[PDB]
Parts: C-alpha cells; structure tokens; sequence
DNA sequence: GAGAGTATGGCCATACTCTT
DNA sequence: GAGAGTATGGCCATACTCT
C-alpha cells in the first residue's frame, strides 16, 4: 500500500522504505526548456519513481508514495540541492505539495530518518514571484536580493 | 511541525549564495586568493614542503588539506592545486609540479597518484612573516586546527596572477599583470595619494598574460582600469611567410589567454571541411619544447594569405576578447573595484602587515632585554646568586629569595634559575652584554618606525623594491598602437 | 646488435614480478602475520599519532600519508586493505576502528575514502608495543626519505589469530583465524616443553575460530591441517527448525560460513526455487539487523519435511562451505609451508628476541644515565670548585678540558655539568639526583639478571603474554561438532 | 593515433604513463589478458586486445598479413617497476601466440629507463622456436607447478 | 561451476555568470 | 554558443592460485 515512503538522498525499512540516491547537483528546471528537462536522467528517474507524470498528465491518485522526503547534507550545498529539488516540485508536480506529500528531514542515518517537516504552500502568487526571482534566468534580480539581505 | 515553501526557498538560497560569494568563488583584494588556494598554500607551508626540500606526492598534500582545512571533495582541491602549477594559467605560478600537469591542448593532469608537488620560490613571499602576528588566524571547520584568514602577500597577487570565478548573483574576471609594472605603480601611488589612473598607466601599461600574445589598442584597457569593467581584444601572434613559386604560409607563435589550442585547430578544420573558409591547403601543429607554440597553415598558390589570416581572426579563437569584471572581496563583502582601488587596498594591507610585524618584534625585543637585565645582574653578583640558590630548599623558595634580595622580577628570577653553568665562561659573559647593547639599538629602530608613519611607509617601499628586483621580469604581451 | 632475446626477457621479467609478489605483496610474515600493505597502514597510523584515545581521522589523509611515505601503489589498494582490517566479519580481532559505511556481509563495499574516517584499535597498540626500544629492525622506504619497520613487535600471535588469505605466483596462502585465549595457552604450553606434540597443542587450540561464528563438522579435518599445514575444514551455518501450530514449520539461519557472501547465497537459493531445483519453500526472507545480527528465514510448505529440505540446502548452496587450509608464511624472508607447531615455534622465538632486545636497550640507556648521574653527583659535592673552574675558563672547550683533567671525569660527564641549570643546586634537587641514582642501580641489576639467566627471560615472556590474554582474550564463537 | 609510410611510423604501447608526426600512442589501462590461459572467444572480446588488433590491422592467426602492418615499429613502453615487467610478459605472450611473424620481422621493441626524444629501444629477436614455445608454456601456461619450480631454482 | 584479496584510472552530469 | 573554474562519486576489467 502507498499509504510506503521514498527518501531522496544526496550523499552516502525494507518493507515500507525506498531509497533514491542523487549524485551531483540537480538540473534547474526554472532555467531549462522542457526537452532538456525530460531528457535529464536524474529527473527521469524521479518521474518514474513516483509515476504520477508531469505537468498536465499529473495524477495524484497514481502516486507510488504518500511521503517523499528530501534528505540532503547539513551544509551549504545541501541547501542548494534542496532549493533545486523544490523548484522541480513546484514547477512540475505542484499538487503533491498541496497534498502535503513532500517532507524535509532535519539532522552526512538510523537515528535521523526521526525528524521530518511538512512542506506547505500558502500563497500561489508569492511563491511564483519567489521562484522566478531566485531560480530564474534574470541575474540582476538575484543580485539585488543578495544585496538587500547581505 | 510544517515548513513554508517560500520561507525555505529564501533561507536556503541565501545560505548557499552568500557562502559561494564570501567563501568559494571570489578572491580577497589583499592576497588575491580564493579560500581553496589559501589553504593549499598554507598546507604546503605547514607540512614544510618548500622549494629547497623534495617534491611530495599529490595524494598526501590533498589529503592533508582536506583533513585539516578544506571539508570538500578531493578532486576540487587537486584541480585547484594543478592550475597554480600551470605556466600557461598563472603569470607567476605558486606551485612547482612534477609529472603531467596538463597542457595548452586542454589535456587534464594525470591522477593525484601519478603527480608530485611543492611550493615555488615566489610563494614564500606570500607566506613571509606569517608567524610574526602579521595576519589574523581563525579556527577551521572542526575546531581542531587554526588557519590564516588572509596571507601577508608581500607581492600584489590579485593583479599579478588575476582571478576568474563564477559565483551567484555575480562573477569575477581579472586579467594577470606584469609584476615590475605593478610594484612601480604601487610605489608611485604611495608617494602621491592624488595620482590619476592616467598617471598609473604610465607605470602599468596593461595586462600581461602568461601566454604572451597581443592586445589591440589602449581603448578597452582604459575603460577597464577606470570603471573596473571593460572588454580587451586579444590576438594571436602570426607572421605571413613567403615561399618559393609564390606559395605562402601563415605561422602562429603565440595564442590568446585561456584559449584551448587543440579546440582552435579543430574549429579551423571544421571551417575548411564545411567550406566556410577558402584558401587553406594544410594545417599542422609543430609545437615543441624547443620552439614553443608553432602552428603552420599552408595557403593555396592563388590565395591572399592576408585575407585568410584576417578571416581567421573574425571566425576562430585566433582573436578572442577578455571581458574584465573586477569584483574582489573588500572588507569581506563583494565590491566592483577599479585599478586605483585595488592598489590602494593592497598598499594598506602592506602598511598594516609591516606595522604589526614591527609591533611583534618590539614586544619580543623588550621581553628579551628585560630578561637580559636580570642575567646581567646575576653575572655581576654570581657568588651571591649561587649561595642564594644553594641555601634554598625548593625552586619556589629560591625564586622568592632571588627576587627579594636582588630586586628582580619573577620572569628574571626564572631565567636565572634556568641558566646553564656554561654561561659562566668568558665568551658567554661577553656575549650576553653584546646582545644587550645591540638589542637596545634595535628597540630604538623599532620605536622610530612606530612613531613616524613616513618611516613605516618607506620601509614598505624598500621591501617592495627588493621583491621587484628578485622576482620581476619582462613584459610578454605586446600592446599594439 | 642493440637487441634483446625473447626467452631472456621473459625469464627475467617474469621472475622480477613473481619474486616481488611473493616476498612483498601477497604473503604474510610468520612473526607478525602481516602483508607489507597492512604493516604500513598500521605504522602510518602510529607515526601520525592516531590512537584509540584521540579522534577519527579522514581516510584520505591516512591513505595519502601511507602512499607518500611507504606504499608506492594506487590509493584504492591501500584503502581497500585498510577497510578489511576494520571489518568485524572479516577480522577475528580487528586492527582498525572505522567511522561510516565500511561495507557489510552482502558484498557491498565501503563508501569512498572521502566519506569515511578511521583510527587504530586498542589491540593494535599491542602489535606496536615497544617499537621504539630497538626491538625490531628498521629499513629505508622506496625513496630513501623515510624509515620503516621490517616487522612489528607483535606482542600477540597475529598470524593465527586473524589468519591470512593471499594469492601469489606459484603459490597461495589460506590460514584460518583462531581464538586468542586458546592460542596464548598453547604458546605457554610450548614454552614449558619444547618437545610438545601437535596432539598436545590441540588440547589448548581446539580449532579455528571464525569471527562469523558457525559450526565446524568434526575434528578429523582440523588434525590433518595442523599436522601437515594443509587440509579441508567443513563449515556449516547455524540453522534451527522452528515449529508453528498445526505442524507448520520454518527454518531460521543465525550464523553463516566465513567469507560467504550473504546476498549471493540468498540469490542462489531463490534461483533454486525459481528453477524448481528445490521443492517445499513458500517464502525466503532476510531479517538481518544490527540488533539481531544475521537472520535468514525460510518458511516450509505444510506436510513437507524441514529436516530433509535443510539438508538439501547444505549439499546445494554455500550454507555449507569448506575452508581449504594452506599455511604458507614468510619464514626467514622466504615462503615456507608450515604446520601449527612451526608457526607457534617461530612466534615464540620472535617474542624471546623482542624481549631480549628491549631489555638490552633499556640497559644501555640506564647505564648511560647512571654514568651521567655519577658526574653530576661529583659536581654537586664539589660545586665551589666546579664554578671557579668554569668562570676561570675563556671558552666552553676550555672549561670542558679543565673539568675533565681536574675532577677525573669523562667528556660526557663534563658536557652534562656545563649543561646543568642553576636550579639543580637546591636541596630538593640534590636529593632528587641521589634518589634517581639509587633506584637506577637497582634497575640495572634487574635488567642484568634477565640477560644472564635464560629462564628469567623466558618467564618474563610468559608473564607478558598472560597479561594480553587476560585483557583481550574472549569466548570461542565457532562450535566444533562431535 | 598518428599524423604516410609505415616505415617512418612508430607506435607506443604505454601502461598509462609530453613531447612526441608519425609517432602514435595507445594507452593500456589495467592488466592485459593472459592469452596463453584464455580461449579464442574470451580473447576477442577483450577491449584492450581488440584495440591492439585494430591498431595494427594485420588480422590474427590464419588471416594474419605482414603486408597489412600499419606501423613498422611497435614499442612496449611500460613502467620501470615489477608490474611493468608483468605487463611486458603479458604483451609478449599475445605477440607470440597471435602475431608471431611480427617478432620474426623484428618490428617489436622494448624501451629501457626523456627517452622518447631521439635527440634506448631494444629489438625483440627470436632465436629458437622450440625454446620459446617451451618457455611461454612454463611461464604463462595453466600448470602452476612448473611455474613454482622455476621460481625455486632461480630465487634471489 | 566460483570467488577469496592485493595489484594495475578513465569516463560520465549538473549549478553559477558572462560574452562581438 | 560554449567554456572559463570551484563545488556536488560511482561504474567498468584484468592477473594470480586453489578446492
Ligand atoms: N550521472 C552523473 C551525475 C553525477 N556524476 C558525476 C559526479 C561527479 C563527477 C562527475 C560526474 F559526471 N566529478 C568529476 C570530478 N569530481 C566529481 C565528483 O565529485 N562527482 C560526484 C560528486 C557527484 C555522473
Ligand atoms: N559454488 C562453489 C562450490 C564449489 N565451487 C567450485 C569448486 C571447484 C571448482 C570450481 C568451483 F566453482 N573447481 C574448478 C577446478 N577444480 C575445482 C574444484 O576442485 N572445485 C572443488 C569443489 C571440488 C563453487
Ligand atoms: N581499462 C579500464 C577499464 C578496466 N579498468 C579498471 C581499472 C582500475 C579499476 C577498475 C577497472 F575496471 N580499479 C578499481 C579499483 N581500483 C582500480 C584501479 O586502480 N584501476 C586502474 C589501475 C588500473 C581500466
Ligand atoms: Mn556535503
Ligand atoms: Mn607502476
């Protein structure tokens, strides 16, 4: 029964727990066009793992897992990978986050995953504005944000 | 027990972005080094791998840096170390390597196992005076070791070797420069703070790339120095050689900085195959250690080699632009700086380094003098000193008695107790007095430097001149009218 | 001609490689039980001061140190060797203490050196004990810049304890691991009576003891191996037939054979049920966890005989496997097939020699110090004259000569007097020197006794071995049936 | 690969480890297959073996042609260590078993311990067909005991 | 049937910014 | 364009002997 769980892990529960390792930095879907996105092997592995499909063909019912956990390193690059993965979720599988199936693990493994935080999306408009600014193509917006918070 | 998506994005992004800016991709304005490079250099110095001693295996250097200072992948550390060893990459190389460290053809260095390395003679000048309280030390990632926040950098490394980093929000691209020209400009600036960039340019003619070549015009350079941003045209050194029967050939002896030789050749070959260029009969690469770079292109009997050569500049990386973007870390924040600002900040680093070293030497000198004054007292009244000790039951007792009787301090009494019997001989007695007399003279010299700021500034000038004479060399890149 | 004969090249090139793989790669030393790569890893940890008390160090730093300093070979070779010494299922008495993923019984290797960290174990200290007391010989390393141990002191019998498994050229070696308590007992027995029989040694050493436990079928195989240096020992998994109500049955496997890949064994059984090679199984499961240890559960079909099916599995899968003993070790730097007694005899001699050398070293130091103290004693008794003699002298060379000629003392003693600190002139310090000398004289006598009488030296070896047995020796894990 | 005559053309086999037109380089990563121990299907499936066959382009066994030779000089350049020697023996085994004529034609060389710059290579010459056949079988063959015996007699 | 354990290193993708 | 340079590591084959 999917009512099992999958862990996305950056660096190095048999019945109910699944593990998918992600070597390297994930592609930024906000910067890339669809043909590139769909050809990325790490992206394709993730799509297949969930089996919900992307964009319009998304089916919440056809989800393999009700708990998807982003377990990344406790360093700065961990954070970056975290942002990249959330970008993919927001742009291609938004209803999953709305269904509350996505989680972020806090403290790189047995004693850890345990603390998991639910990813919740409150504002559609704010998030859209945030994603485009942080992950988008326009450099200057990103620089300004750094400036003001630096 | 829930996390907002907008809150995670903003927090996580900023954490990474700021880290990549202030501790990965951008160099410091004072020493011209990104964190990985500083750690490699300091790690060589701590392990004692200097030019005089033999080459050490790369796996040992990398492993030391990783364990001690740089908590990142071994391949990142090694690749950084490799570039500092490449004569085509660094105008004044900071690492001396043994084995295959790559070439101009884009060929990577062989794996860490098959290479070995040590620091260069010039690198010593970056580390000079590090142990004289000249720079600040911080704790490393785990707390177990301590590491330099910046290096003393006795020569102006940021402009000398240049920088090329891609951050987040921003990036940096600083070209390399001739050391003789730089120091001359530094001395000129120190004499007169109101110097113009035009006046600085009389000393510093422009960038000097390790790969030589030519810069087309002063126009792009001037904008770059004045504003900190500019595009500089770099063209290969080519000659049109004339042969028997009207046949001609083009010979390329220097290529642009950061341009892959092999890839350039492949690009020309693609143009002849695809018929996008007309006239070329044969393309050969006769590059050897004796000749340096030698690329020969044979022109057809009918073809005007001048025409073809000009087409090649327009069509291939035979002519390439360098886009100057001078961002360095100034007071631990990124800042777009012009030429004068770069020179001003480096000069201040030197002034401060020299002042701090002088203050350190003074503290030591005074400590030693104070000790010597005590030893002088003891040698004058040795017989009583000896009896005072012998009468005492413990070392604590002798200390107290020596202080109370001969008006000595605790440090002076300790030193007397620690005195070896051999110090009582004729030469040794005279040695102590002669050290004291010299030390008094030296303290005065140190005191003078610290009182008058001009004397301190002259000392900086004098030391820079010495570096220029020892390490400075000829300009390689020609700037064309 | 500037030409080489093909037969001449073949013979020379082949021999170079073969000899090197034999005496410096694949075969362990009889005295310390270590192949060159292992010795270098252990010594490298010791030299870098990475001990059980201090924290774990990054694997890339250990490997890089060993590579640069002692082992001129690929990093992956050094790391993989280090990993095995850290594995509880591989080494009966592990020599390396690791942090992170160091692999498991399922064949999965350790995480890359960048993600792992390590230090030496408490027992490894006993291999290195007294290394700095001229107990063993040091040779130059590959480049000449460093020195390294030719062999380690090895205060416990490591070759038999942890065993060996190397493939050379012309030969190979396969020595099973043993219980330390049993070994030391056998060693003490042998020291008492040199003409002890292998039968008599077997009263102490019952057989091999594998870290993975399990069961050895019969003592007949073990006897041949110990007497001849070669033989075959049957190893079978610990499996029990568990009963459920109405006659329902299951097989549970709690221990497996040594060096047997758990994952591969499971896949082979699965292959037999798929291919209809074995009939009577409904489900095969692996419930192995860190808490429970090894747990392999096989559920039997109703009204099928579990005893019969379990016995088929022994015959068909690595649930029962043989260990083929082939005891070749390096003895006087040449390969040799040795029996159990020869192994014990050589190790005992190493201990005798190590202890002799340590005692001789301590004596040289003690005597040196005593000689120095005798001079200092003279100086303190005649301090006033000593002081005047020095002050009257213009240089240190002069004072040295004058101190020797006047107070009938040696160059070493005169040097020591000159180097004396004024604080040594106090009451306490005068008494301290005397008390050191009195104690030192007593100690030199003790050392001299050990070196004179061979029985005293032999007793000392016994005493030290006993201490190791008491501190490190543990229960026998492998059961010998019948 | 090389920058027309095979006579001027020379190829270097290197055990991984600057300053070279005819000169060609083929790097061999890892230990080469022992062809004396292996059957034909395994041999031909070896990537390193396949690379070498293709490089020379003369074919093997029956189909071998001396005229087809891409390079007139074949140099075995391996590391100056014990493993270098082992790789050297392995490569010679392949030549003797599959391209005997090349050794007879004297196209094979061994470089001894800056050497590539012409500003020494030793010729491999085959004096006795019978002795070599005997030697190869003893050193690289399947029978372990013969190999042991050789080590024992010549040791140290 | 295999696989026990020391030996001999390339090849792959992504983030991030800037540009005749 | 694509590539300038620090960051985030698994996958491949062979020798050699022995039951
Ligand atoms: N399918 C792709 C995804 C990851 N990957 C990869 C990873 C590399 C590398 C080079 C790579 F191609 N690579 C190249 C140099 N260093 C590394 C390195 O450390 N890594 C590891 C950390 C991710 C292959
Ligand atoms: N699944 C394991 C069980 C034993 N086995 C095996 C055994 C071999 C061999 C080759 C083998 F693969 N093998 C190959 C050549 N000679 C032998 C040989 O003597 N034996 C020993 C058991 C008799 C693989
Ligand atoms: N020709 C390529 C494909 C086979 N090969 C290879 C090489 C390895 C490895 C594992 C390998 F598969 N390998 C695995 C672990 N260490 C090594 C290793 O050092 N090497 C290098 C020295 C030979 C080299
Ligand atoms: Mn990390
Ligand atoms: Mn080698």
């Amino acid at each position: 029964s999917p009512e099992c769980e999958i862990f996305l892990v950056e660096g190095d529960d048999s019945r109910t727990q699944a593990i998918l390792p992600l070597r390297g930095k994930i592609l930024n879907v906000e910067k890339a066009r669809l043909d590139r996105i769909l050809n990325n092997n790490e992206i394709r592995q993730m799509i297949t793992a969930f089996g919900t499909g992307i964009g319009g063909d998304f089916d919440l019912a056809k989800a393999r897992y009700h708990k998807i956990v982003i377990m990344t390193d406790a360093d700065v690059d961990g954070a970056h990978i975290r942002t990249l993965l959330l970008t993919f979720f927001y742009r291609f599988m938004r209803p999953l986050i709305e269904a509350g199936y996505v989680y972020i693990a806090q403290p790189l493994l047995w004693e850890t995953t345990r603390a998991l935080l639910q990813v919740k999306l409150e504002d559609a408009i704010e998030a859209d504005q945030t994603f485009e600014m942080l992950m988008g193509d326009v450099v200057e917006n990103r620089r300004q944000f750094i400036e003001d918070n630096a | 027990n829930e996390r907002n998506i907008t809150s995670e994005m903003r927090e996580s992004f900023l954490d990474y972005a700021m880290s990549v800016i202030v501790a990965r991709a951008l160099p410091d304005v004072r020493d011209g080094l990104k964190p990985v490079h500083r750690r490699i250099l300091y790690g060589l110095n701590e392990q004692g791998m200097t030019p005089d001693k033999s080459y050490k295996k790369s796996a040992r250097i990398v492993g030391d840096v990783m364990g001690k200072y740089h908590p990142h992948g071994d391949s990142s550390i090694y690749e950084a170390m490799v570039r500092m060893a490449q004569d085509f990459s660094y105008r004044y190389p900071l690492v001396d390597g043994q084995g295959n460290f790559g070439s101009m053809d884009g060929d990577g260095a062989a794996a860490m196992r098959y290479t070995e390395a040590r620091m260069t003679k010039i690198t010593l000048e970056l580390l000079r005076d590090i142990n004289k309280d000249t720079i600040d030390f911080i704790d490393n990632y785990d707390g177990n070791e301590r590491e330099p926040s910046v290096l003393p950098a006795r020569f102006p490394n940021l402009l000398a070797n240049g920088a090329s980093g891609i951050a987040v929000g921003m990036a940096t691209n600083i070209p390399p420069h001739n050391l003789t020209e730089l120091i001359n400009g530094v001395l000129s600036l120190s004499k007169n703070p109101d110097i113009s960039i035009a006046e600085l340019m009389e000393d510093i003619e422009g960038p000097d790339f390790p790969t030589a070549g030519l810069i087309l015009g002063k126009s792009g350079i001037r904008r770059a120095y004045e504003t900190g941003r500019g595009s500089i045209q770099m063209r290969s050194r080519a000659v049109i050689e004339e042969r028997g029967g009207g046949r001609q050939r083009i010979v390329v002896t220097e290529i642009p900085f950061q341009v892959n030789k092999a890839r350039m050749i492949e690009k020309i070959a693609e143009l002849v195959r695809d018929k996008k260029i007309d006239g070329i009969t044969d393309l050969r690469d006769e590059t050897s250690l004796r000749t340096g770079v030698r690329v020969v292109i044979d022109v057809r009997k009918d073809a005007n080699a001048s025409v073809i050569l000009n087409n090649l500049y327009k069509q291939t990386p035979l002519q390439t632009s360098f886009g100057v973007n001078m961002i360095a870390l100034v007071n631990g924040r990124p800042k777009l700086i012009n030429l004068k600002e770069a020179l001003v900040h480096y000069l201040e680093h030197q002034k401060t380094v020299v002042r701090r070293r002088t203050q350190y030497n003074l503290r030591k000198a005074k400590d030693r003098a104070h000790i010597l004054e005590g030893l002088r007292i003891a040698l004058d009244h040795i017989d009583e000193i000896i009896s005072t000790i012998r009468e005492s039951d413990t070392d604590k007792v002798a200390m107290e008695s020596l202080q109370q009787r001969f008006k000595l301090s605790e440090k002076q009494a300790q030193a007397i107790l620690d005195m070896r019997l051999r110090r009582l001989t004729g030469l040794e007695r005279d040695k102590i007095e002669a050290e004291y007399n010299e030390l008094l003279n030296y303290i005065s010299e140190l005191e003078t430097i610290l009182a008058d700021e001009e004397v301190l500034l002259q000392l900086v000038r004098d030391e820079l001149t010495e570096i220029r004479d020892r390490f400075g060399d000829d300009r390689r890149t020609e700037i064309q009218l």
